[PDB]
């Protein structure tokens, strides 16, 4: 008979009594006498690999006062991987039967992360707290995805039309331009038809957030522009209402031209006025805000020869 | 001097590719490097090709939402007025306003009544209608949208919202004449060396030299006449 030491992930030494025709199993038997742990629980591992229940100390070339390591595993548990955005990868021991809850509750037990702050996605689908990895097939050695709710750090608050107010994560040299294709990450919103307004200043691109004094909790403004196929109305004295098709990139010479070509008068007989103002030629439809359904009033100028 | 590494925790000898030991879950360390001489086996190969999986759904993910996103914000251009779809505070009423019942300026993002922007649109004495908004930091500079003003004006205020912006241009210029018809709408702009301006209102023909109406008479004819009538 021989002495043998098994040290566990708790960091005790445990001391066996064995001999080299015993077989894990008894081995295990041993440390389930010492601990009271189940042994279909126990993993034994010597000389860097696993041992396997069949054999024995001898078929491991186990030899007096050899050290073995005892690490603890699930008989029916399985390990996961959860990948964080930081590319950090977790490893969690769960069950089947384990729900998302519980996954929250072993992620905050190693990392220390609250559940609060816990989103899981498997297979492009955000789990449930309900439910089950087996309900949502996930198996053994699976990789599931987690996003943290928050960074802290700096952020500022964007409110759109849709009544929607998005929350974006900045630093202090942020272009504009910056800033607009996060909108653009989170929103799908095109940058060049986005107008940011922080306190009823447009904001430029060239120019950051510090350079306009925007301090983190801001809250900005996302008013949209459009280039696109639009409708305007014509209006004479009479009453007379013409619709025209028009582009915003339009000039006022090419709106004098389509008139000229429904109505027969010529450009230098036509005087075009919308709010307030009469429009000049070199100017477009976007220098006047002349936008969709708008009213442009026509004066014709007085005819003689 | 083995290819894989051991885990600091359990002794476990672990496969360069495994992010956690196979035996304790513990992580592998951060100083250990991967040699690019380790080929993954059916297991490691298995378990990476399930990670980029998980990644590229992920991604397809992210993707659905920006193009779901993006289609609410089109979605509004669809009808002239935008409304709230949270509770709002009229900075000018004070009144509370539940989702549906204010509207949302399109240039400025501010959320206001129904009635107090059509009183607003009423009193405004500019042809460009201001977002009535003031706070301690700034007036706001947005304008309505004519789209909004047709919205929430009568047709009768609207088409007061029109010639009320024809006649601020008409009183910009001091090269316009009006008809001398009553409450004739008909207005023009002089060109040189006309003098007569048929009003394609009332059709009657306007002199220019004397500004004034008189069909059946010359314009020495008038002024001998209309000093005739007035006298003293
Ligand atoms: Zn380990
Ligand atoms: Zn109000
Ligand atoms: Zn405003
Ligand atoms: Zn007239
Ligand atoms: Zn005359």
């Amino acid at each position: 008979s021989m002495q043998i030491f098994v040290k566990t992930l708790t960091g005790k030494t445990i001391t066996l009594e064995v001999e080299p025709s015993d077989t894990i199993e008894n081995v295990k038997a041993k440390i389930q006498d010492k601990e009271g742990i189940p042994p279909d629980q126990q993993r034994l591992i010597f000389a860097g690999k696993q041992l396997e229940d069949g054999r024995t100390l001898s078929d491991y070339n186990i030899q007096k006062e050899s050290t073995l390591h005892l690490v603890l595993r699930l008989r029916g548990g399985m390990q996961i991987f959860v990948k964080t955005l930081t590319g950090k990868t977790i490893t969690l021991e769960v069950e089947p039967s384990d729900t998302i809850e519980n996954v929250k509750a072993k992620i905050q037990d190693k990392e220390g992360i609250p559940p609060d702050q816990q989103r899981l996605i498997f297979a492009g689908k955000q789990l449930e707290d309900g439910r089950t990895l087996s309900d949502y097939n996930i198996q053994k050695e699976s990789t599931l995805h987690l996003v943290l709710r928050l960074r802290g750090g700096m952020q500022i608050f964007v409110k759109t039309l849709t009544g929607k107010t998005i929350t974006l994560e900045v630093e202090p040299s942020d272009t504009i331009e910056n800033v607009k294709a996060k909108i653009q990450d989170k929103e799908g919103i095109p940058p060049d038809q986005q107008r940011l307004i922080f306190a009823g200043k447009q904001l430029e691109d060239g120019r950051t957030l510090s350079d306009y004094n925007i301090q983190k909790e801001s809250t900005l403004h996302l008013v949209l522009r459009l280039r696109g196929g639009m409708q305007i109305f014509v209006k004479t004295l009479t009453g007379k209402t013409i619709t025209l098709e028009v582009e915003p990139s339009d000039t006022i010479e090419n709106v004098k031209a389509k008139i000229q070509d429904k109505e027969g008068i010529p450009p230098d007989q036509q005087r075009l006025i919308f709010a307030g103002k009469q429009l000049e030629d070199g100017r477009t439809l976007s220098d006047y805000n002349i936008q969709k359904e708008s009213t442009l009033h026509l004066v014709l100028r007085l005819r003689g020869g | 001097e083995f290819v894989g590494w051991q885990c600091p925790g359990c002794t476990f000898i672990n496969k360069p590719t495994r992010p956690g030991c196979e035996m304790c879950c513990r992580a592998r360390p951060e100083a250990y490097q991967v040699p690019a001489s380790y080929q993954p086996d059916e297991e490691e190969r298995a378990r990476l090709a399930g990670e980029e999986e998980a990644l590229r759904q992920y991604q397809q993910r992210k993707q659905q939402q920006q193009e779901g996103n993006y289609l609410q914000h089109v979605q509004l251009d669809q009808r002239s007025l935008v409304l709230n779809t949270e509770p709002a505070e009229c900075p000018v009423c004070y009144s509370v306003l539940a989702p549906g019942e204010a509207v949302v300026l399109r240039e400025c993002l501010h959320t206001f009544c129904r009635e107090c922007l059509q009183g607003t649109i009423r009193n405004s004495q500019e042809a460009e209608v201001s977002c009535p908004f003031i706070d301690n930091t700034y007036s706001c500079s947005g304008k309505l949208l004519e789209r909004e003003i047709k919205a929430l004006l009568t047709p009768e205020d609207y088409q007061r919202f029109l010639d009320l912006g024809i006649s601020i241009a008409e009183n910009r210029s001091a090269f316009s004449y009006h008809c001398k018809t009553p409450d004739c709408k008909g207005w023009c702009f002089f060109e040189d060396d006309v003098n007569e301006f048929t009003c394609p209102v009332c059709f009657h023909v306007n002199c220019l030299l004397c500004k004034a109406i008189h069909e059946q008479m010359n314009c020495k004819e008038y002024q001998e006449d209309l000093a005739l009538r007035a006298q003293n």
